[PDB]
């Protein structure tokens, strides 16, 4: 079972990767389908969002490259038919909020384990599972701790299943960068420990995507637990200010106990419509980035990471005011890099 | 499957397009329809075949039903004629 | 022969006439009368789903492949329908069917490429490809618009009764 | 058979000599086609002079320029064949003055003689690449702002080399080398049998 | 740059693709540099790769308001190169549908002009009449617009049995419909203002910038290629060119309403005097054989097969043939090698010249004036962009 | 076999001329009725 | 009670405001040989409610612009227009104001800002150019609009709109002062930016350019309510509906009839006329109308005195 | 009934009815298929009757009908205007010249389809797609909207 790769390399060409991608509608997802579609791969995008929302993905895929299937996580049958004819399964299923009838363990662990079990039954050549970076079963945030439980299980449902483990991602439409920039509405921008001792290493979304895609088309990655990290680390302080810097909005980093702040996250979490901050988020944000000790990701998988400052201008431009939108990054001052 | 037999194997990718959808195939497969057509008996050595209806048929050809060994078949209608 | 579209005394009667035209907007009132008049005319619109705008037999509409009454598809793959298509829409590849006859393995009209010229209707010697009456075949996805032999043959079977009536009405003219 | 009126064939022929004598310089091969049409052919340097004489001569007033075009015969050393078609409202007649220009040997501009040519000359530069000196403002009229290559040249691929699609990653329209999903089927149509010229 | 703004391509004003960059000192236009090619599609290069009969459908699309009149120009051109001329009935047909098409264009130009000005009821009044005309096209060609009916050797198929009668009922009444528009716009106390003395073009300047259309006729120059150089049987009819004086948006308008009137005079005649006969040349060499003949006679099949698959095989030569399309002089310069597919086919578009004049017409004019002048040139971006 | 042609004797005649009617109250008469209205109103 | 009397006088007008768009999209239709909207609901009655819901649901995109001079502008437009119905004297008014017409003139004048604020807020060229011209003709027309009223008042005796019901107990103020009615009607057409005088936000898309969904709707609602209010002011000041003290509703019944017909008239004007040029529009007011109005203003200070008809104050 | 799922469906329907009854289109009017749309707006086939307004600017437009060839120069604009419309927006491609490439598919200046520049919801076929056909296409967009169930997915998400 395979498809000889013919063509010159662009759209309307063939690469031979038929791939179910269950959580494509996501920020990372959007990018994964982009490269897969650019390369000419056959992409099956399972969806449970309404057809109007899935429209953005149609255009990057060539005619007949993208197939959309109706799928429900609780219904095992839907996952069954999606992977029927795929040979690569990529799992990007996660939500930082715990919704009323999908709890954190269910989205991070139960849904992937069933999905991986299905492709072992189907006979998919490889499964790529994505879990957050620095994730341990006894870690601070449940999301991370659970995700850690998950990477284990899926190994037993699907052995030698690649497990890329990305850091918080930097990209347009990302949270890491937009969240902080959107603190503008808040007059003061709380920062636990005044934004210190939580050094963070962002990674451009595309780098992550390209990396993921390259995995699909490379035999070197099996059972590998890569870690796409980034080109430079940062104390949360510079990051926050830098953001506000490009956004050209004042910065008032205010110390507030994480204790009390976990409570603020609880407050937004209470909100019915997509809480903006999450108790589980808060912890994550002040959860220090772990030093790379796992399998090298970017570069190792073939893409050289892209510095944050380089593309930050595009992500934070909309956050900016009426004036200062023509302000460009090089007249602006890039913040210092703290490896710690 | 279809008139030609276009079919996708299990390992065959490019069969997903039908997942949760339907394929276009034909009942009344023509391959067998003229075979179902009776052999037009004739008296003359040669016969015409307007296709039926003149202008609304095929360019008229004259078939040589000269050998009972073979029922002439107008290359256009696939109609066998029995001398 | 030519004509001057706009090629051109002052009397109280005249002036008073002209001044009244400017002062009490006499010509403007004339224009209002015309629109009030139609307000009273019967509207020309048709209930679109219930009543349909009339199309006579030559309307080109949607492509279909016909079959002989016996049931053998008319096309014999001469492939000049492909030759004369202006847009390169029709793609035909053929091979001798086991019967020994000549038939098209694949006949694909790309309707998005097709500009509905109706020359294919013209060119076919057996008149296998015809411009069918239906114009309502709008589709949610681009792929549905690309049509293979099975869709066109199915289109032909569905509309054969009207296609036959339409060709019956217009063949003397052609 | 078309309703030829020899009355014309002669009168236009006679004018063709008239012009040939009036401008012995710059004018060669003046011929009246079998279609009752005259086609003075001029050396490229005679662009300004021959037109002006036709625009402003009592016995030949050719006030409006119907068209300026450039056939491209790749075989011909001078690739382009700039053709100017002109109309006489007063004499109810039309004439064709055609010159030859190579790719990098520019022709003079006649925007002075007829301002109609301001646009057509820009059209000829954009499509064929001939350049017109003394043109007020030469600039692409029909092709895209960043288009590279002159399209109507016989040596330019129909489909071209670039096509556009929207890319999400970059959230902006982006050229890519053309990749076509059904190449233009190049039917060979010439028949190996000629027609004995009448 | 006088707050230079670019007139919108999507703008309801314009025909959809006019990016008119205009530097405007407040509400006064200092300079208009129209941009073109928003609808360039390659029509001239594509034709070189197609046979004569498969390039006929391109001409309908060049300026599709005037669907057929454009075909007649290619027809005539291909007929000249072959030295073949269409049969008598076909000629009258082409003049019949040639004129019907002129009305269709003028109903488009006058009513669309008003919609940009702000009068919206004339468009709905006359689009119903248009609709009725389209139906003629459909019942003659098969397509509402983009017919492909006028082919290089005559018409494709004789008129249906009954069309002439209906092209009468309509013609018998259409006048009143033009009359109505009039009672709404010709003398409106306000139409005149926005149109009168806007975009005046001198006579000498109109010839110089190659206007060649109503635009010339509106300035008082008397030139109708249909009377000066008769094509088809427009010679056998009798009509009056509507010349204008004090050429300005209002005067030319009046001219377009008058040719709508004169075309009804030409249509009447064509119905009164159309001859019994054939509608396509009898030379199977140029015109495709009748389907009864190709299905019973060998020479006819061979001629049908070769004509559809290969082509006319026009003798080598070149011609510039111009008709009087509703917009103005539409001409095809068709250079042709002995091959069945053309070598060049520059389409002269009445419109490439007219737009150019926008600059010399709209000087020291307000934003609203520019909208009025694009209307008085009947710019269809298909012909300009080709 | 029949060919759609003009009816025998030709069709009837069509109008090719504007029939717009110059109908209006004369100006003096128009002003007088109006001025009379104001005079009555003022009184 | 008074609260109930605020629902009535508001809702009823809002519901009627919705039915005007419908009677606009049908009267324009039949004039143009088309049925107009009849498929949604019965005879299109549910049509106004339908797009209201579509408009509010669609995203109110805030341009990459002010965020207040953007949201203040539609609120001001709806607030002033609905507010000006407060003092209108149908039968007897809700809040009778001794200087009532000055209230109506002042409240109208304030709406010109909303146009100015929306145009500055959008921060795109089409909006600013449109707003500057729009503000210009609105206040230009205000100058003749005000003088035309001052002529009226001097023959009414007071600024209170309630007095005209007693002034017009024998004859409409159209008979006298018809020359100004016309000039009040044309000015009412300009101030509601309706057709003959609707250059802003024309086919050239001014202060709705950047306005979509909810903001679009509020001005929108405002314009149409105004369309009615100004017509209603014509139906009190110049066409005086018959008033019988014993039965107050025949006043409102005829007020209903005259207001609907004059509201129908500007609908009919729109379809019938092309739009005037920007300067053509100001040429009318400053050259054609202002000299007529100022002179007829003096005639209305003289008619009272020498005809010994000075109106009774109160 | 009160079980929320039912309540939700009904609400959604109302929302769908409002958007589906009043669709305000905008016509880029590229090429000619624009003439066949002006016919829809015209009296035989009144678009307004259905709730479709004759004209609308991009800010207030629910559906964009791309009529005509989307040439490479106009391709950046189309997008801009698509990107300048509200959150509930839709695109009805009209014409073989915009469904795919049409007679001008192999040209160097024509984008082979608008669905390469704007996501397309209903493709209306025909070189001059008949006005009735557009009307059929606009009506199928109305059935597409009717089926959309945005709040029920919210509730079940
Ligand atoms: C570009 O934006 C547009 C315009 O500007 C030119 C329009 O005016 C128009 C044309 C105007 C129309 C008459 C149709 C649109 C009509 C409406 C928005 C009516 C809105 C209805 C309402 C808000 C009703 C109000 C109801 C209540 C609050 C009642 C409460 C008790 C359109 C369609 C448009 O798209
Ligand atoms: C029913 C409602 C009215 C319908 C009007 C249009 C239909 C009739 C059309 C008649 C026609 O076409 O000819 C018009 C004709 C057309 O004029 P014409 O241009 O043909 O020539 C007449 C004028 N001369 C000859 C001097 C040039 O115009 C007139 O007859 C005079 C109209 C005067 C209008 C004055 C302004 C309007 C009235 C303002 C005062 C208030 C009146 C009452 C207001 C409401 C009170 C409740
Ligand atoms: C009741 C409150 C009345 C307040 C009147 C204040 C008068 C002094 C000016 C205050 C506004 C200017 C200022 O200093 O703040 C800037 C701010 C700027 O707000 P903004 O966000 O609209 O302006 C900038 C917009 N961006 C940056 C996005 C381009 O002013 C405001 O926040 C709004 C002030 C509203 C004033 C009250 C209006 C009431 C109704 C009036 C009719
Ligand atoms: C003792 C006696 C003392 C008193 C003496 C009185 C003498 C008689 C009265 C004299 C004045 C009568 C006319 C007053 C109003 C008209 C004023 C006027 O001149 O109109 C301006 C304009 C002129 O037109 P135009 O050609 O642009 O200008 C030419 C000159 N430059 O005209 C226009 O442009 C009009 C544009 C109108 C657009 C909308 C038209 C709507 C028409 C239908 C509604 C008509 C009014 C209905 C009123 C209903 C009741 C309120
Ligand atoms: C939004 C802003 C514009 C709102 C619409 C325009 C409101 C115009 C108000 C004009 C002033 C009120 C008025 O003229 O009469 C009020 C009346 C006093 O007049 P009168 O009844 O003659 O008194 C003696 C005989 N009874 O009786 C009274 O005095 C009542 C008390 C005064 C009420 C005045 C209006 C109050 C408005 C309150 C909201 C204002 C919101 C302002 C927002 C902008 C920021 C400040
Ligand atoms: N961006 C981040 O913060 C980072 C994320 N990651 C990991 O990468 C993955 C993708 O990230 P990102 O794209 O930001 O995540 P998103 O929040 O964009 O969601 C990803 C996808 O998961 C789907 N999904 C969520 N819940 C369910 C459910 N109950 N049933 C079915 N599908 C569901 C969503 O579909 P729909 O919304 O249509 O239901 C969405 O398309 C995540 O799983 C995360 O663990 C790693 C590092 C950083
Ligand atoms: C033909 O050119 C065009 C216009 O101007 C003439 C339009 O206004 C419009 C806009 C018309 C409608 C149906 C809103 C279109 C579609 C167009 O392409
Ligand atoms: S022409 Fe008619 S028969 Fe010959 S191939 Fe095309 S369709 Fe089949
Ligand atoms: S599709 Fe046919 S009609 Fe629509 S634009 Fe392309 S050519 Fe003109
Ligand atoms: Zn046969």
């Amino acid at each position: 079972h395979a498809v000889i790769p013919h063509g010159k390399g662009g759209r309307s060409s063939v690469s031979g990767v038929v791939a179910t991608v269950f959580g494509a509608t996501g920020f990372l997802g959007r990018y994964v389908v982009n490269h897969l579609g650019r390369m000419g791969s056959q992409v099956i995008i399972p969806y449970r969002c309404d057809v109007y929302d899935i429209m953005h993905l149609r255009l990057m895929g060539d005619l007949g490259q993208l197939t959309f299937l109706e799928w429900d996580a609780r219904d095992k049958d839907s996952i069954r038919k999606a992977v029927q004819h795929s040979n690569v399964v990529i799992n990007l299923i996660g939500r930082e909020w715990e919704t009323r009838n999908f709890d954190f363990e269910d989205v991070f662990v139960n849904i992937p384990r069933a999905i991986a079990q299905a492709s072992k039954e189907a006979g998919v050549e490889r499964f790529i599972h994505v879990s957050h970076l620095n994730a341990s079963m006894k870690s601070s945030s449940k999301s991370l701790r659970s995700k850690a439980v998950g990477e284990k299980e899926v190994r037993s449902v699907f052995p030698e299943a690649i497990i890329i483990r990305p850091s918080d991602i930097f990209g347009r439409e990302d949270r890491f960068l937009n969240h902080f920039a959107n603190y503008r509405w808040f007059l003061a921008v709380p920062l636990v420990s005044l934004g210190f001792k939580t050094v963070k290493q962002p990674v451009y979304v595309a780098d992550v995507s390209k990396g993921i895609v390259n995995a699909t088309k490379d035999p070197d990655a099996v059972g590998k637990t890569f870690a796409f990290t980034g080109p430079n680390r940062y104390l949360l302080f510079h990051l926050v200010k830098y953001i506000f810097g490009m956004t050209h909005r004042t910065f008032i980093p205010y110390p507030l106990p994480l204790f009390v702040y976990s409570w603020i996250g609880k407050l937004f979490g209470l909100s019915p419509f997509e809480p903006w901050t999450t108790k589980d988020k808060v912890e994550r944000i002040h959860i220090s980035d772990v030093m790379p000790t796992d399998l090298p990701g970017l570069e190792d998988l073939g893409v050289q990471p892209t510095p944050l400052e380089l593309k930050s201008i595009e992500v934070l431009r909309r956050h900016r005011t009426y004036r200062w939108l023509s302000s460009e990054i090089e007249e602006t001052k890039p913040a210092k890099t703290v490896n710690y | 499957i279809t008139h030609t037999g276009q079919v996708y194997d299990e390992k065959d990718y490019r069969r997903v397009r039908f997942v949760d959808r339907q394929k276009e195939v034909n009942e009344n497969f023509a391959i067998d329809l003229i075979a179902q057509q009776p052999v037009n008996e004739v008296e003359h050595r040669i016969i015409a075949c307007d296709g039926g209806g003149g202008a609304l048929g095929h360019p008229k050809v004259y078939i040589n039903l000269d050998k009972e060994t073979k029922t002439g078949t107008c290359g256009y209608c696939g109609l066998q004629f029995k001398q | 022969t030519y004509k001057y579209v706009n090629k051109k005394e002052v009397d109280m009667k005249s002036a008073t006439d002209n001044a009244a035209r400017i002062l009490m907007w006499t010509e403007l009132i004339r224009g209002l009368g015309m629109t009030l008049s139609y307000l009273f005319r019967e509207p020309a619109t048709i209930n679109y789903p219930f009543e349909k705008g009339p199309l006579s037999p030559r309307f080109r509409g949607e492509h279909a492949l016909r079959r002989y009454p016996s049931g053998e598809e008319r096309c014999i793959a001469c492939k000049l329908c492909e030759a004369i298509c202006p847009a390169q829409a029709i793609t035909i590849e053929a091979e001798p069917r086991a019967d020994g006859s000549r038939r098209t393995t694949r006949y694909d009209i790309d309707m998005t490429k097709c500009i509905y010229c109706g020359f294919c209707q013209e060119a076919c010697p057996v008149d296998a490809i015809v411009e069918g009456p239906n114009f309502e075949f709008s589709t949610e996805t681009h792929e549905e618009l690309l049509y293979n032999k099975e869709k066109l043959l199915n289109n032909g079977d569905k509309w054969e009764a009207e296609i036959a009536a339409n060709i019956q009405a217009d063949y003397l003219y052609r | 058979v078309r309703p030829r009126s020899d009355v014309t064939h002669k009168q236009l022929s006679a004018f063709g000599e008239y012009v040939a004598e009036i401008l012995p310089k710059y004018v060669q091969q003046v011929q009246v086609s079998c279609l009752d049409e005259l086609e003075i052919c001029i050396h490229p340097d005679g662009v300004i002079p021959t037109l002006t004489f036709l625009r402003d001569h009592t016995n030949a007033q050719f006030k409006s320029l119907a068209d300026l075009t450039a056939v491209d015969v790749p075989t011909r050393q001078n690739r382009f064949e700039i053709v100017y078609n002109l109309l006489s409202l007063r004499f109810n007649s039309r004439i064709r003055v055609k010159t030859y220009a190579d790719e990098l040997t520019p022709i003079d501009s006649i925007v002075s003689v007829h301002i109609a040519a301001n646009w057509y000359e820009r059209e000829v530069w954009d499509m064929f690449g001939v350049f017109f000196f003394n043109h007020p403002d030469l600039r692409r009229i029909l092709t895209d702002y960043g288009f590279e290559g002159h399209p109507f040249r016989k040596d330019f691929p129909l489909t071209g080399y670039v096509e556009l699609r929207y890319d999400d990653e970059v959230k902006r329209v982006v050229a890519e080398p053309v990749e076509l999903a059904q190449e233009f089927r190049k039917f060979d149509l010439n028949s190996p049998w000629e027609a004995f010229p009448a | 740059t006088n707050m230079t703004l670019n007139f919108g391509p999507q703008h309801p004003a314009a025909h959809g693709v006019l990016r008119l960059v205009l530097e405007l000192s407040g509400e006064m236009v200092r300079k208009c540099d129209p941009h073109i090619g928003l609808l360039h599609r390659g029509t001239e290069k594509l034709i070189e790769y197609k046979t004569y009969l498969q390039a006929l459908p391109y001409f309908d699309r060049l300026d599709y308001v005037s669907m057929m009149c454009n075909e007649q120009a290619y027809s005539i051109a291909v007929e000249k190169l072959l030295n073949i001329q269409p049969p008598p009935r076909a000629q009258w047909i082409r003049v019949l549908f040639g004129e019907i098409t002129r009305i269709l264009n003028h109903i488009m130009a006058v009513t669309t002009h008003a919609l940009d000005i702000g009068a919206m009821t004339p468009f709905f009044w006359m689009f119903e009449e248009r609709e009725k005309m389209f139906e003629f096209y459909e019942r003659v060609s098969g397509a509402r617009m983009h017919a492909a009916y006028i082919r290089p050797g005559g018409v494709h198929q004789d008129l249906p049995l009954g069309l002439l009668d209906d092209i009468y009922e309509f013609s018998k009444n259409f006048s009143l419909r033009i009359d109505e528009v009039e009672e709404m716009l010709t003398n409106n106390r306000i139409w005149r203002n926005r149109t009168v003395d806007i975009g005046v073009v001198t006579a000498e300047d109109a010839l110089n910038y190659g206007f060649s259309g109503v635009m010339l006729r509106g300035s008082g120059i008397q030139w109708d290629l249909r009377k000066t150089q008769p094509y088809d049987v427009y010679d056998q009819v009798e009509f009056d060119v509507p010349i204008g004086s004090r050429g300005d948006c209002y005067d030319r308008y009046l001219c377009r309403v008058e040719e709508m009137r004169q075309s009804l005079r030409i249509i009447e005649q064509c119905l009164n005097k159309m001859p019994p006969g054939e509608i396509k040349v009898d030379d199977a060499k140029v015109s495709p054989p009748k389907r009864a003949e190709m299905k019973t006679s060998m020479e006819s099949l061979i001629h049908h097969f070769k004509l559809y698959t290969e082509g006319y095989q026009v003798p080598p030569g070149a011609t510039y043939t111009a008709i009087e399309a509703p917009k103005g002089e539409f001409g095809v310069y068709l250079v042709s090698d002995g091959s069945s597919r053309p070598y060049r086919c520059k389409i002269k578009a009445p419109g490439f010249a007219h737009l150019a004049g926008l600059d010399k017409m709209s000087k020291g004019h307000m934003l609203a004036d520019v909208v009025a002048i694009i209307g008085t040139q009947d710019i269809v971006f298909g012909e300009i962009d080709r | 076999v029949k060919q759609d042609m003009p009816p025998p004797g030709g069709y009837g005649p069509i109008d090719y001329k504007r029939n717009l009617p110059r109908r209006g109250l004369s100006g003096y008469s128009m002003f007088a009725v109006g001025i009379g209205a104001l005079i009555f109103g003022y009184w | 009670m008074f609260f109930i009397n605020i629902l009535t006088l508001l809702v009823p007008i809002l519901i009627a405001m919705a039915f005007l768009t419908l009677v606009e999209r049908k009267i324009l239709g039949y004039m143009q040989l088309r049925k107009g909207p009849n498929i949604v609901g019965p005879y299109g009655i549910l049509q106004p409610f339908a797009d209201a819901m579509k408009l509010f649901m669609k995203e109110p995109m805030r341009p990459l612009t002010s965020m207040s001079l953007f949201i203040i502008a539609p609120t001001l437009s709806l607030t002033l227009a609905l507010s000006l119905w407060v003092p209108l004297p149908m039968p007897h008014p809700l809040i009778n104001l001794n200087l009532g017409i000055l209230f109506i003139l002042a409240t109208s004048s304030l709406s010109v800002y909303s146009i100015l604020w929306s145009g500055w807020a959008s921060n795109s060229k089409y909006s600013l150019f449109g707003a500057l011209r729009a503000v210009a003709q609105t206040i230009s027309y205000e100058v003749t609009m005000a003088i035309i009223l001052l002529s009226v008042l001097l023959m009414n005796g007071s600024y209170s709109l309630q007095t005209l019901i007693t002034t017009q107990e024998h004859m409409w103020l159209l008979l006298p002062a018809w020359p100004m009615a016309m000039m009040w009607f044309i000015s009412t057409l300009a101030e509601t930016n309706r057709a003959p005088f609707d250059l802003t936000e024309g086919e050239s898309e001014g202060f709705n350019v950047e306005y979509a969904a909810g903001p679009f709707a509020l001005f929108f609602m405002a314009e149409y309510t105004n369309i009615i209010l100004m017509n209603a002011l014509t139906t009190i000041i110049f066409l005086g509906p018959l008033y019988y003290i014993n039965l107050p509703e025949l006043y409102s019944t005829n007020f209903m009839m005259e207001a609907l017909l004059l509201s129908s008239t500007f609908l009919w004007i729109r379809a019938s006329y092309p739009r005037f040029r920007y300067d053509q529009l100001m040429h009318l007011l400053w050259k054609n109308f202002l000299p007529l109005t100022l002179a007829l203003c003096m005639w209305h200070i003289s008619l009272p005195i020498f005809t010994a008809g000075v109106p009774p104050y109160m | 009934r009160s079980r929320a799922e039912y309540v939700v469906t009904k609400l959604d329907d109302l929302i769908n009815w409002a958007r589906r009854s009043s669709l305000w289109p905008m016509t880029f009017g590229l090429a000619c298929c624009a003439v066949e749309m002006m016919h829809m707006a015209a009296p035989r086939y009144d678009m307004d009757r259905f709730g479709v307004v004759f004209r609308a600017s991009p800010r207030q437009a629910d559906v964009m009908i791309v009529a005509g060839t989307l040439t490479n120069k106009m391709a950046p604009a189309l997008r801009k205007v698509y990107d300048q419309m509200p959150e509930p927006r839709y695109v009805v491609s009209m014409g073989s010249c915009a469904n795919g490439g049409g007679y001008y598919h192999y040209s160097y200046s024509v984008v082979r389809g608008c669905d390469r520049i704007v996501p397309v919801d209903i493709y209306v076929p025909g070189c001059p797609p008949t006005a009735e056909a557009l009307l059929y296409g606009i009506l199928q967009l109305q059935r597409k909207i009717k089926r959309e169930q945005k709040l029920k997915i919210w509730y079940r998400r």
